[PDB]
C-alpha cells in the first residue's frame, strides 16, 4: 500500500549498440616485372645520331 | 656539310646539353620531374673530371626524399643488367656521348 504509481515510477532505458559485422580485406602490392637492358657505346650513339 | 661534315668527335663536342630517352616504363608526368633533377644533378657534381660515385650519391638522396624510401639509380659508360622492379617505377635515359643512366624504384 506504501509503494504507489506516483511514489515509485518504473522507467526502461537502453543504449544504442551498433550490430557487430565480420569482414575480410586482402592487400597485395603491385606486380614486380623483371627487365633486362644492355647499353653499348654504339647503341647510345645510334639513338643519339 | 650537315650529317657528312659531322664526325663523332665533332657531334659530341658540338652539343653536350642534348637529351635522348630509350625506354620509359614509368608514367608520363613522373618522368618530367626526374629528368630535370638528374640532368641538373650530374652537371653540378660533374666537377673537373666526372665522379660517377659523386653523381649517384646526389641522385640516390634526391629520389629518396622526392618519391619513395628504396630508390636505386646506376650510371655508366656500358653495362648489361636484369632488374626486377614494381610497375611504373623505372626510367632508362642515356646522356650525350658515353653516359648510360638507369633509375628505378624497388
Amino acid at each position: 500500500t506504501l509503494r504507489n504509481k506516483f511514489n515509485y515510477n518504473t522507467r526502461e532505458c537502453q543504449t544504442i549498440n551498433p550490430s557487430i559485422r565480420e569482414r575480410g580485406v586482402s592487400t597485395e602490392p603491385p606486380p614486380s616485372d623483371t627487365i633486362c637492358g644492355n647499353i653499348t657505346q654504339w647503341e647510345i650513339f645510334d639513338a643519339y645520331y | 656539310k650537315a650529317v657528312t661534315d659531322m664526325d663523332i668527335n665533332e657531334l659530341r663536342k658540338l652539343m653536350i646539353g642534348k637529351a635522348i630517352i630509350n625506354s620509359s616504363d614509368m608514367q608520363g608526368d613522373l618522368l618530367q620531374e626526374a629528368q630535370d633533377v638528374i640532368q641538373s644533378g650530374i652537371e653540378n657534381n660533374s666537377a673537373p673530371v666526372l665522379n660517377i660515385e659523386a653523381a649517384c650519391k646526389y641522385i640516390k638522396e634526391n629520389l629518396d626524399k622526392k618519391f619513395g624510401p628504396t630508390w636505386q639509380c646506376i650510371i655508366g659508360e656500358g653495362y648489361a643488367y636484369d632488374v626486377t622492379v614494381q610497375n611504373n617505377t623505372l626510367l632508362f635515359m642515356f646522356y650525350n656521348g658515353n653516359l648510360a643512366v638507369l633509375i628505378f624504384k624497388s
